[PDB]
RNA sequence: AAAUG
RNA sequence: CGCGGGGUGGAGCAGCCUGGUAGCUCGUCGGGCUCAUAACCCGAAGGUCGUCGGUUCAAAUCCGGCCCCCGCAACCA
RNA sequence: CGCGGGGUGGAGCAGCCUGGUAGCUCGUCGGGCUCAUAACCCGAAGGUCGUCGGUUCAAAUCCGGCCCCCGCAACCA
RNA sequence: CGUCGUAGUCCGGAUUGGAGUCUGCAACUCGACUCCAUGAAGUCGGAAUCGCUAGUAAUCGUGGAUCAGAAUGCCACGGUG
RNA sequence: UGCCUGGCGGCCGUAGCGCGGUGGUCCCACCUGACCCCAUGCCGAACUCAGAAGUGAAACGCCGUAGCGCCGAUGGUAGUGUGGGGUCUCCCCAUGCGAGAGUAGGGAACUGCCAGGCAU
RNA sequence: CCUCCUAAAGAGUAACGGAGGAGCACGAAGGUUGGCUAAUCCUGGUCGGACAUCAGGAGGUUAGUGCAAUGGCAUAAGCCAGCUUGACUGCGAGCGUGACGGCGCGAGCAGGUGCGAAAGCAGGUCAUAGUGAUCCGGUGGUUCUGAAUGGAAGGGCCAUC
RNA sequence: CCGACUUACCAACCCGAUGCAAACUGCGAAUACCGGAGAAUGUUAUCACGGGAGACACACGGCGGGUGCUAACGUCCGUC
């Protein structure tokens, strides 16, 4: 009901991106964490993935769930993105609005050096 | 046809002109929108005038 | 005389009245009159051939009518030249393939009815036959 | 809620006949008094002797005694 | 009559098929609606014209849930 | 708020005692109250609209969301879109307020008041009423009004049968039959 | 102004 | 399209005719009067005075654009 | 057979003119007038708009079919 | 003397529900009257039409006959006028 | 490595419904609160944020189960290209292609990449 | 002129063959960003009834598309809201369709713009009707031309009636 | 006033069974058509450009049809 509507909102975006053949960073927000991975444009691989749920970013942080969490994870990934070589995405915040802890991890990524 | 044709003139002073249809019952008040002159090559606000 | 009560347009084209039938077996009654040949029954001759069989079956007993007159047929007004548009429909056709049960009927003795069917089937413009109820 | 839209809404004390005291927010403004309440209102009381169907016969034998 | 009238044919339908060779530019299909979809490296016109994007061939495809006809233009 | 406490306490302890439910997210709960006003009346003069909308605000807190015609009908001599009613929806504390008070006052206000409908139930717990009367709630005052008017009110549960939903409202001590 | 029984 | 003239209570016409100014013919109601419909009087409801802006103390009255009705000649591929 | 026009209470007419609205004259009914009737005066009622379908939210009204009427045209050898 | 202050009202009383009283063998159809409740229509009436010239019209009450009981009718009587 | 969970795919019903059971350490979901970021043509319902007392009730996931959906042969039938024939509105023969429907049956998906939890 | 069928599964294909529409509309009904999902039915609910408005379930696009028909449409092309003029100017590889006149689709490039955080999208509208060649004239722009020369008139070129 | 109820009555929705469709399709051929590769054969048979035309009344037969009466040496298309 609510999952479904997200993944309606969420796959026109997708669709265009799978049609410009973009490597897109894909964001995923739960009420208790968050999540970021890097997928190559075939769409069947991911490139490099930094979540909350990850014990190296969890036991840094106060509160998993929160905006200062989310930039956190933004510029982790990212940051592994530019050590793998991965400079240049496209931001799939898959259903959820751009806006408070999406919007962080963006800017935190955009901050650490990914060009999108 | 009871749509009439009217001519939005350019703003910026040059001689260009875009053409365009308008209802006038409908609406009366004179239409507004900021279009490109390629003369001056800039996006100028249009003001509507008659076809004459 | 049967004839459908709405129609989604109301002339059609002549078409074609190739191949075996489908309502091939009898279905519902025991007993079957069977159309070995091809034509194309009107409604009023359906209507003849239901009345001939009811009367010869005293009303005892149930009949069925498998075909339904659907296809409107045309016809020019008389000393009216070739052209201008189609003509007027005046009767009703169910085009028939040799397989076609026509009629069904069950509730009666099985000579009875085989006579009944006879009765009926010289009103039919088409040659046909009397047919039984077939376990598979 | 959103800010401006909103009629104005604060805590008023609704007084009543039964001595019960009601603080409630409401839209009145002013101090509210009240005539009967959930506690007071005779629904245990009243509905049992408010529909009043009882008989002839009894009515019969008390006015005439044969 | 009230009948005599009809419209002049539009010449649609799929142009160039399965295999076919194209220059980028080429006209694939017109059509109406969307009965053939755009697929990898093929355009969508206005009036639902699909047209290669690339100089390829043309491969026709059924994909997705809704089991649509898909063009893509594959490059040689 | 108050009867929300209570029923955090008691009604739901209640309801565990009777239905013997294994979860305490099993058990029913109010979700919303909705009110609204059908005015038909608006297609002749649109003061009596925002006349009714107002009302509606003086009984509950919230400014009226004003509802118009899904589809036209010349019936009741309407076109789509035109404003035809009004509406509230109360969720939250307020919710819990406006239902203390209309069970605490405004239900014991109601002119020749014996009882409300046991079956009204809609067969899946949300329980639904209508008032004739506005000045039934004590927000509205009696000079002051020009024209009677009435509203429904709705209260939707997350209750599964009527059955619940029903013994839901008993717990909260409503009135019925 | 005003026909008839 | 160019030019001229008009948009006046429910209708048409005066008041424009160089600002200081809502009358005419009916229509409607009510009253008096008649056998009365009427004739006739008295009394009243009924007009961003095409629309808007400007000059000015003061405009329907002057002017400008704009809208509509009419007339005018004019060519009209 | 073709092209038009129509069917609206008892009757004869309107409206249909760009869909939402039922009007006029006579008649009918109840009073009053006269000894009574007529005329006259007052007050009322009365219409699924030939019929059946269609489309707009909605049809007397627009479209189609069918029934009935009224015109016209139904020709050259 | 006080009150109501132009409202469908402290106007108006119809109608209905309940409780009664009396007359009478007997008050269902079908009496009058009382009490409590209830509180229609009606804001001076279309065409038309009636009475009255003085203690008259208008208005206010009172009595009698007929009568077990049962008058807004009838026949009378006075008041104001 | 094995099981479980989450994300992104491929695939597009042998994958979908239905009925029955099942899971909360982690995850996911509901959930608690909202002065603030942000939000409601009213409403913290949704969107959003700050959170973690409670529960898997709903949802979601998993396991089972032929009430359906779905897939589905072989054979036959229809049709039909070419040639030939007849009783020629339709047929038949030779030769090649060969359905649809139905039947036997299958069938409660399969699978890739990354991440986490618990195990060995 | 458009849609369907006739039309024989590419295109096309006739008849005084069978059916229907157009001679527009819209400064938003265009652009984009963000969000949303329909018809109908049942049950409950003041006035309120077969039919307004409010709930909840069934239902699953049977609805919608500014209008005919066909093909499309949930990634919605359907329905809301914010901000706006890309209903841009110059071009245009390459195609499609026409005997031709023509008509149509078009990625990308230059300039300049709007929406979006960004990727991106935007050269009118879901698409297919809504239209008229040439001549002759009318208006605006343009030093292109200018009959001895300077001007001008007239002509041309671009826009447009 | 809510109505109580039966009886050779017509009957929407839904379920089971039966057909029909040029303007129905949850299926779907044969042919045909478009494109690529290979072989033999064929006087280049193909395309382009230029000089010259004629023709634009067709007829019947076969197969697929519209119209007509599944009439016509009828009529109008498609195809050989
Ligand atoms: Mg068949
Ligand atoms: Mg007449
Ligand atoms: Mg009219
Ligand atoms: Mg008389
Ligand atoms: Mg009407
Ligand atoms: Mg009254
Ligand atoms: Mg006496
Ligand atoms: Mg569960
Ligand atoms: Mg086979
Ligand atoms: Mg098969
Ligand atoms: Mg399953
Ligand atoms: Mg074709
Ligand atoms: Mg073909
Ligand atoms: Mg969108
Ligand atoms: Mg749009
Ligand atoms: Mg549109
Ligand atoms: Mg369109
Ligand atoms: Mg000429
Ligand atoms: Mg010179
Ligand atoms: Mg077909
Ligand atoms: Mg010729
Ligand atoms: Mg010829
Ligand atoms: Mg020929
Ligand atoms: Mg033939
Ligand atoms: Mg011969
Ligand atoms: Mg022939
Ligand atoms: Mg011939
Ligand atoms: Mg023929
Ligand atoms: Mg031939
Ligand atoms: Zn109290």
């Amino acid at each position: 009901d609510k999952k479904s509507a997200r993944i309606r909102r969420a796959t026109r975006a997708r669709r265009k991106l799978q049609e410009l053949g973009a490597t897109r960073l894909v964001v995923h927000r739960t009420p208790r964490h968050i999540y970021a991975q890097v997928i190559a444009p075939n769409g069947s691989e991911v490139l490099v993935a930094a979540s909350t749920v990850e014990k190296a970013i969890a036991e840094q942080l106060k509160y998993t769930g929160n905006k200062d969490a989310a930039a956190a994870v933004g510029k982790a990934v990212a940051e592994r993105a530019l050590e793998k070589g991965i400079k240049d995405v496209s931001f799939d915040r898959s259903g959820f609005q751009y806006h408070g802890r999406v919007q962080a991890l963006a800017d935190a990524a955009r901050e650490a050096g990914l060009q999108f | 046809g009871i749509r009439e044709k009217i001519k939005l003139v350019s703003s910026a002073g040059t001689g260009h002109f875009y053409t365009t249809t308008k209802n006038k019952r409908t609406k009366p008040e004179k239409l507004e929108l900021k279009k490109f002159d390629p003369v001056v090559r800039q996006h100028v606000i249009y003001k509507e005038a008659k076809i004459k | 005389m049967l004839q459908p009560k709405r129609t989604k347009f109301r002339k059609m084209h002549k078409g074609r009245n190739r191949g075996l039938a489908q309502g091939t077996d009898v279905s519902f009654g025991s007993f079957g009159l069977k159309a070995v040949g091809r034509g194309r029954l009107t409604a009023r001759q359906i209507e003849a051939a239901r009345r001939a069989m009811t009367r010869a079956v005293k009303r005892q007993g149930k009949i069925w009518i498998r075909v339904f007159p659907d296809k409107p047929i045309t016809e020019k007004p008389l000393a009216v030249r070739m052209g201008k548009g189609k003509g007027n429909v005046e009767y009703w056709v169910a085009l028939i393939q040799p397989g076609k049960v026509l009629y069904e009927m069950d509730g009666v003795p099985e000579e009875l009815a085989r006579e009944a069917f006879k009765l009926a089937a010289a009103k039919l413009p088409i040659k046909t036959t009397f047919v039984t109820k077939t376990v598979m | 809620m959103k800010k401006d839209i909103h009629p104005k809404y604060e805590e008023i004390t609704a007084s009543c006949s039964c001595g019960n005291v009601m603080k409630i927010r409401s839209t009145v403004g002013h101090d509210l008094n009240l005539d009967v309440c959930s506690k007071c209102h005779p629904f245990f009381t009243g509905k049992q002797r408010d529909v009043a169907t009882g008989g002839r016969v009894d009515r019969f034998n008390k006015r005439f005694n044969i | 009559t009230r009948n005599g009238r009809d419209s002049e044919a539009k010449r649609l339908g799929v142009k160039r098929f399965g295999g076919e060779s194209v220059l980028a530019g080429s006209i694939i299909v017109r059509q109406r609606g969307t009965k053939f979809h755009a697929g990898a490296n093929v355009g969508c016109g206005r009036d639902h014209t699909l047209f290669a994007k690339a100089d390829g061939k043309v491969k026709f495809e059924v994909k997705g849930p809704k089991n649509r006809k898909f063009i893509s233009i594959e490059a040689e | 708020a108050k009867l929300h406490d209570y029923y955090k306490d008691e009604v739901v302890k209640k309801l565990m005692t009777e239905f013997n439910y294994n979860s305490v997210m099993q058990v029913p709960r109010v979700e919303k109250i909705t009110l609204n006003m059908g005015v038909g009346e608006a297609i002749a003069d649109k003061k009596l609209l925002d006349n009714a909308a107002a009302d509606l605000a003086a009984i509950s807190g919230q400014k009226p969301l004003i509802t118009k015609a899904r589809k036209s009908v010349a019936g009741f001599k309407i076109r789509q879109g035109y404003p035809i009613g009004c509406k509230v929806t109360l969720r939250g504390e307020r919710m819990w307020e406006f239902f203390e008070r209309l069970i605490t006052i405004a239900v014991p206000r109601i002119r020749d008041f014996r009882g409300l409908s046991a079956k009204s139930f809609d067969g899946r717990g949300n329980y639904s009423m209508g008032v004739r009367e506005q000045i039934i709630f004590p927000e509205i005052d009696y000079d002051k009004v020009d024209r009677v008017r009435g509203l429904d009110i709705t209260i939707t549960t997350t209750a599964k049968s009527d059955e619940e939903g029903r013994a839901l409202l008993a717990a909260f001590d409503f009135p019925f039959r």
